[PDB]
This record gives structure tokens, C-alpha cells and sequence, in this order.
């Protein structure tokens, strides 16, 4: 049951990259949307998603092979897992072949001309060197006919993929998201110089969504003071604590240690997690 | 109600009848088409209001008697909806003999 | 047109019949079915209004001629 | 109190109607006669706002539009809906260019006798669903064909922010095959137009009026 | 841990009761979409059938046959059929009666 909130962000993520495909075709000269090139260029990410799609098939096959029979009421979580995959706006099988074909084409190009900077460019720079300008044109042309032909073009463009918490501008509050002191004064800032409403860790970030299980944060979980913040990336998560009964399959007082207990002390970015002050 | 235009009468006979009587039936049919035109819009407005009520069913509800009142109200709403459907059916069937000449005129002019 | 207006309000309840059946989240197919039903209801209302206006104009022009 | 509320309304309009065509023609205690469109007539009020004042503020700001003004077709929806006056002003300023373009389109057909026997079988009329969309359908009784162009207000995510743009496109019913007698002109429009994703065309209101005429150039 | 067992048993009983409920409802009031809509919506609210009002009147033949207390005796096959069904169904004065067989408390059906 607890995997369902994670899967919502999993589907919400693949739609953002597919949305950028349609936008980039009309205007290939827009430099502000060059992030789409690097994401597909990463070599392990294409394999990593394929592995995720592989285990998703294995899990669904195993669940179909070994369903829950003693209690039909408990089949909702298993059934919902099948439904969310089928009801996705873009078919996973069509998207699976999309990344597979990119890997093969990007391997033959290495044999055509030996180069090691392109591996760095596709992973870190998220750009294509000017000497390989012809390679960039291939991504625009081929992506249109491959997967979009089996999906709703109108729906994906207007789909609500906002709130992915990808950019830093939507992590910290807009009041403090700017340079506060000149470079001569240094980079570290004493707390006393912060604005009065911005002198606490509660006002530093957007405390709306969770970062580990990708679930919406209710008012009860905000006010209990049991949530944690990462001192490195500004992430906020209530991991490592017992979840409320309303988030369980059935409201009950039984305490279960959920998987968020892995990140009790270490954040996702190897940063330290601390109890958020109230 | 009243059948000003007899059934089964030809178009030319209706033209001859219409040419006289100082257009009392013309006034009646003009009033009928005017009220149909002025009725078309309020039906759309109240239908949109019903859609808005249905969409906002999960708001402004805290007591069970509130549900009694609201759903009795909506059942009454569709009650006058069916009543208005019957009234517009009567209006169109009243003008049905008048409209019956149009297919004959079109097929003769073909 | 007489039957279309009757069935459309019967179908909007029929379209919802399966919507509250599961209720007795929401499926996207049922939501888009409701959307197309309401938009076609509006469209046929507009078409009937245009037909009434054209028939009326024919009425005055034939009465004048 | 009437003068103070009128001054507040005027200040809010100036904050929200920063355009070169904004002007006030007649000032009355019970009504407002101001011009914000490109109408040439000096005494013709493009928008009429009736003043119903209470002990503290205006009870209701009813928007009335001149018959010559092409915006008069939205009058009943404004009348029956109690929306924010600032939101109404924002919608008017956002759709003024669309109103001017559709005014040109309707005046093209509404021209008087030009001594030409070109009795076109296509008539242009405005279809209306609600305040969120405005629809144009071309009636051809001679050919028995329809040309529907729907313009909706759909929100799209742009750089982490949601924006509202005019969704000028052909409806999903317009899955017209190659066999239709009138299909040539829809197909030409599709080939020469279809931000284009194949069906929809989202456009900036500052640029809708040239592009719509580009669509209308094929139509005319 | 009998508490969770009885909760899940009650849930299964509820779902089968709802299944029988709508399969019977779709046929008893097939002629009136209004009546079906308002009945299922009121039962979603949790309204007892003795309080809500009906626009149409049902025939008395089904009322006589469902109980059989009239001149015609109920069929023994009909007795077995009503025994195998999970819901006791009967109509009193143009209105049917619905009562839970396991829980006699005010079972709220509201969502």
C-alpha cells in the first residue's frame, strides 16, 4: 500500500520529459530547455529505468501468479498496482522501447568516432558538443514518431506535472531565494541578519510535499513536529517515524515500522537529517 | 392546444388561409418563437448551475439534515427540468404543423 | 430532436450510473464520457436554436412573399 | 461615498487596464461610460458599468456592452454569474484582441451589398458554452457541412508556472476523413498550421489577432 | 486477534449485501432512472427506506408474490430461493424494507 504514493511521482516524472519532447520540436533553438538532452544521454539511467520496468513486470507477474486469497478485502492494494500501470496516460511498453533504441544508436556512434568527453557531456554537462551538432538533430526527429504516436498528444501537453520539486526555486521560499550579502562580506551568513519572518527553519522551505515516499503532507503531520529537514539540499521528510492511522490500509492503533526507517539519520543526498524545530 | 393549422392540408391552401384574418396566427407564432428563444438561454444557465451544484457536493456539508434539504432541492430541480421538457415538447408540437410545410416546399423546389 | 433531448438527460444519469456504481477515486474514462456528454448536450442545444432561428426567418420570408 | 468608490474603481481599472485605448467618455453617478477598445466613434461607449452604491461600497457592478461592440454576446453570462469585478476586468483585457478579431470576422460577412453576386453559402455565427470558452461554427445549409472552431481557456505548465492560453483547435469530433466534400479546406488548414502539437494551437493573446487572421486568410 | 477478523468479515458481508442490493435495485426500478438515482444516492447517504419518498407507484402483484400471504401460497422453490439470497426483501405499503442481519445498530453508509 505504501508504494502507491511513490508510484504517483514515478508516473508524474516520465510525463515531464515526454512533455518537453513536444515543446522542443517547435523551437529547437531554445537553450533554456537543454536539460532534456542530458536525461536521455545518461547511459545507466536508460538501463536503470529498464531494470525498474523489468522488476515492475516481475512484481506484477508474481502478484498475478501469487495473489492474495485468504482476505479479498486486502486485494485492493494489489489490484490498484495493476490499475495505475494500465491507466497511465502513456503506455510503459511503448516508453520501454524508447530508451532501448537510444542506447543502441549511442553505442554505434562511439565506434564511428572515438570520444570520451561525450560520456561526460551526456551525464553531467547535459549538453551535446558543437562538433556533434548532427547528433542533436536526431533526438528531435525520432522521438516524435516513436512513442507519441501511441499516446494522447493533447492530454500530455496540458497535463498537470507541476510540483515535481525538481528545481531549487520551488524548494526554498521566494522571500530568501536570492543573494543576501555582497561577496566581499563572505558566503556564510549569521542568523541575526535574516528577516524576522525568515529566522526559523520552518519558513526556509516549502512544507507541502514529502520527499521519500512522495506523498502529500497533511496538517496533522505538519504540526506534530515529528518531521525532519536535510541540512544540505533543503529537503523535508517525515521518514523514520510511525505513520498515522489514516495513512494505513485500515485505521488502527497497531504500530508498524515502515521502510522510511532506513533514512532516520541519513538523507537522500547523504546529508544529515535533524528534528525540525517548532 | 388549439390546432390553428389543420393536419394534412397542402402548403398552397395554408398560404391562402394565412393571407387573410389580419395575421392573428402570425402574432401567435411570433410570440411562441419569441418565448422559445427567451427560454433557450435560462435552460442552459440553470443546467450549468446544476452541474456546479453536483461538482461542489463535497463542500458546505456538515449536518445530515443539510443533505436532506440539498437533495430534496436537487430532486425538485430535475422535477421542473422534466416539466420544462414537457412544456418545450408541447411548444414544438404546436409549431409542428407549421414546420410540416418546410419539407414539402423543399422537396417540391428540388 | 425530441428524442435527443430526452435521452441526453437520461444518458447523463446513465453515464453517472456506473460512476456511482463504483462509489456504491474516479475513472478517467467515465470523467471524459461525462465531459463529452455535457459538451454534446450544449452543442445540440445550440444546433436546435440555430434551426429554430432559420425556420423562423423562412416563416417571415414566405409570409411576406 | 459614491465618489470615493468610483475613484477606487478607476484606480483599480488603471492598475488593470494599462492600454493606449483606455479612456473615459461620460461620467455619471449611476453609470460608467468608458472606452477601452479601438472603436472610432467618440460618444459610443464600448463598456457600460452601472453603479449601484450602498452605505459603504457598490452593491453590484453590472457590466453592460454596446450592441455595436462585439462583446455583447457574453452579457447574460456576466449578468447571471457573481464573479469578482477584478477578474471580469482581467478577462476583458485578456480577450479584447480576440473580440476585435471576431469583430473583423463578423463584419466581413456583415458588409452591405457590394454589387457582387457572391452569395456565399457559409454563414459565421458565435456558439457559446460558458465563460471558459467561445466557439465559432460555420453554417453551410447548401452544402450541409459544418466548420467548428472552439477556443477554450486551458492551463499549461510553463517553467514551473501555470499559464492560461487560448486553445484554438478543431474538436475531437472533427475526425473528418478524406471522403468529405468540404474536407479540402479543413485539410489545407491542418497542413498549413498543425505552438502546434498536431491538433491544438495555444497562442499568446498579444499574438492571437494576427495568427487568427492567418487562419482567416485561408477562410477569406 | 478477533477484532480484525470480525471487521473483515463485516466488510465482506457488506460488499456482498451491496452486490445483492444493486442487482435487485436495477431490476425493481428499471423504469424510473430518477427513482434509481435518488434511492442509490440516499442509501449512499445512509437514509432508511421508510423516510425517503417515491414519485412513482409500484404494482401490487410483486408485493403479493414476494410475501405470498395472499390467496396464492408462496412456492417452496421460491422459499428456497429467498433462503439462499443474503437479503430479506419485502415491500410494505409501496415501500420496501432493508435491515442488516448481523449488526442491528445504525450502520452509517455515508462516505
Amino acid at each position: 500500500h505504501s508504494l502507491i504514493p511513490v508510484a504517483k511521482w514515478f508516473v508524474k516524472f516520465i510525463t515531464y520529459l515526454t512533455q518537453e519532447i513536444l515543446i522542443l520540436i517547435n523551437d529547437p533553438t531554445n537553450k533554456e530547455y537543454t536539460l532534456v538532452h542530458g536525461i536521455f544521454g545518461a547511459k545507466m539511467s536508460r538501463t536503470l529505468i529498464l531494470s525498474i520496468l523489468n522488476e515492475i513486470k516481475k512484481v506484477t507477474q508474481i502478484v498475478a501468479k501469487f495473489p492474495e486469497t485468504s482476505y479479498p478485502i486486502l486485494n485492493e492494494s494489489s489490484t490498484f498496482l495493476k490499475l495505475v500501470l494500465s491507466e497511465s496516460p502513456v503506455d510503459f511498453e511503448k516508453f520501454e522501447t524508447f530508451l532501448v533504441d537510444v542506447n543502441n544508436k549511442f553505442i554505434a556512434l562511439c565506434e564511428q568516432q572515438p570520444s570520451q568527453e561525450r560520456e561526460f557531456s551526456l551525464l553531467v554537462k547535459a549538453e551535446i558538443p558543437p562538433e556533434y551538432a548532427k547528433v542533436g538533430d536526431f533526438l528531435l526527429q525520432y522521438a516524435n514518431n516513436a512513442v507519441i504516436s501511441h499516446a494522447n498528444a493533447a492530454a500530455v501537453y496540458f497535463a498537470d506535472t507541476s510540483g515535481l520539486k525538481i528545481s531549487n526555486s520551488e524548494f526554498f521560499n521566494p522571500e530568501i531565494f536570492h543573494l543576501l550579502q555582497p561577496l566581499e562580506e563572505g558566503l556564510i551568513i549569521d542568523t541575526d541578519k535574516l528577516p524576522i519572518k525568515n529566522r526559523t527553519s520552518k519558513s526556509f522551505s516549502k512544507l507541502l510535499y514529502d520527499d521519500v515516499t512522495c506523498d502529500k503532507l497533511s496538517v496533522s503531520e505538519i504540526s506534530d513536529g515529528k518531521l525532519k529537514r536535510c541540512s544540505r539540499c533543503g529537503s523535508v521528510t517525515r521518514a523514520g517515524n510511525i505513520i498515522s492511522s489514516d495513512k494505513t490500509i485500515v485505521p488502527t492503533s497497531i504500530q508498524t515500522k515502515r521502510w522510511p526507517t532506513m533514512y532516520t539519520r541519513l538523507c537522500i543526498c547523504s546529508g544529515m537529517l535533524f528534528e525540525m524545530d517548532g | 392546444m388549439d390546432s390553428i393549422i389543420p393536419a394534412g392540408v397542402k402548403l398552397d391552401d395554408l398560404q391562402v388561409i394565412l393571407a387573410k384574418n389580419e395575421n392573428e396566427t402570425r402574432d401567435k407564432v411570433c410570440k411562441q418563437i419569441n418565448e422559445a428563444r427567451d427560454e433557450i438561454l435560462p435552460l442552459r444557465l440553470q443546467f450549468n448551475e446544476f452541474i456546479q451544484i453536483m461538482a461542489n457536493i463535497d463542500q458546505e456539508g456538515s449536518k445530515q439534515a443539510d443533505r436532506m434539504a440539498k437533495y430534496l432541492h436537487i430532486r425538485d430541480k430535475i422535477l421542473q427540468l422534466n416539466d420544462r421538457f414537457q412544456t418545450l415538447s408541447s411548444h414544438l408540437e404546436a409549431l409542428q404543423p407549421l414546420f410540416s410545410t418546410v419539407p414539402e416546399y423543399l422537396k417540391t423546389a428540388d | 430532436y425530441k428524442n435527443k433531448l430526452t435521452v441526453c438527460f437520461d444518458d447523463i444519469l446513465k453515464v453517472g450510473a456506473e460512476m456511482m456504481m463504483q462509489q456504491q477515486g474516479f475513472s478517467q474514462s467515465q470523467q471524459k464520457l461525462l465531459k463529452e456528454k455535457v459538451k454534446l448536450f450544449h452543442g445540440i442545444l445550440d444546433d436546435l436554436e440555430t434551426s429554430l432561428s432559420q425556420s423562423s426567418s423562412y416563416l417571415e420570408t414566405l409570409t411576406a412573399l | 461615498m459614491q465618489l470615493v468608490v468610483l475613484t477606487d474603481v478607476v484606480e483599480r481599472l488603471h492598475k488593470n487596464f494599462e492600454s493606449e485605448n483606455f479612456k473615459i467618455i461620460a461620467l455619471q453617478p449611476n453609470e460608467i461610460s468608458f472606452k477601452y477598445l479601438s472603436n472610432n466613434d467618440e460618444d459610443d461607449k464600448d463598456c457600460t458599468i452601472k453603479i449601484s452604491t450602498n452605505d459603504d461600497s457598490i452593491k453590484n457592478l453590472t457590466v453592460q456592452l454596446s450592441p455595436s461592440n462585439p462583446q455583447h454576446i457574453i452579457q447574460p453570462f456576466l449578468d447571471n454569474s457573481k464573479m469578482d469585478y477584478h477578474f471580469i476586468f482581467s478577462y476583458l483585457q485578456f480577450t479584447s484582441s480576440l473580440f476585435k478579431a471576431l469583430k473583423v470576422i463578423l463584419n466581413e460577412r456583415g458588409g452591405k451589398f457590394h454589387e457582387s453576386g457572391s452569395q456565399y453559402s457559409t454563414m459565421v455565427n458565435i456558439g457559446l458554452h460558458n465563460l471558459n470558452e467561445y466557439q465559432i461554427v460555420y453554417y453551410n445549409p447548401q452544402a450541409g457541412t459544418k466548420i467548428t472552431i472552439c477556443i477554450e481557456l486551458k492551463t499549461v505548465l510553463h517553467n514551473g508556472r501555470d499559464k492560461i492560453q487560448f486553445h484554438i483547435h478543431f474538436a475531437d469530433v472533427a475526425h473528418i476523413t478524406t471522403k468529405s466534400p468540404a474536407y479540402p479546406m479543413m485539410h489545407q488548414v491542418r497542413n498549413q498550421v498543425f505552438i502546434r502539437l498536431g491538433n491544438g494551437v495555444a497562442c499568446d493573446p498579444s499574438e492571437i489577432e494576427p495568427i487568427l487572421m492567418e487562419i482567416h486568410n485561408i477562410l477569406k | 486477534f478477533r477484532k480484525e477478523e470480525l471487521l473483515l468479515k463485516d466488510l465482506e458481508i457488506r460488499k456482498l449485501e451491496i452486490s445483492s442490493r444493486f442487482k435487485h435495485r436495477q431490476e425493481i426500478f428499471k423504469d424510473s432512472p430518477m427513482d434509481l438515482f435518488m434511492s442509490t444516492l440516499g442509501d449512499c447517504l445512509g437514509i432508511k427506506d421508510e423516510e425517503m419518498l417515491t414519485s412513482c407507484t409500484i404494482p401490487k402483484a410483486v408485493v403479493d408474490h414476494i410475501n405470498g400471504s395472499g390467496k396464492r401460497k408462496p412456492t417452496k422453490a421460491a422459499q428456497r430461493a429467498r433462503d439462499q439470497d443474503s437479503i430479506d426483501i419485502s415491500i410494505k405499503d409501496n415501500k420496501l424494507v432493508m435491515k442488516s442481519k448481523f449488526n442491528k445498530s445504525n450502520r452509517s453508509y455515508s462516505i
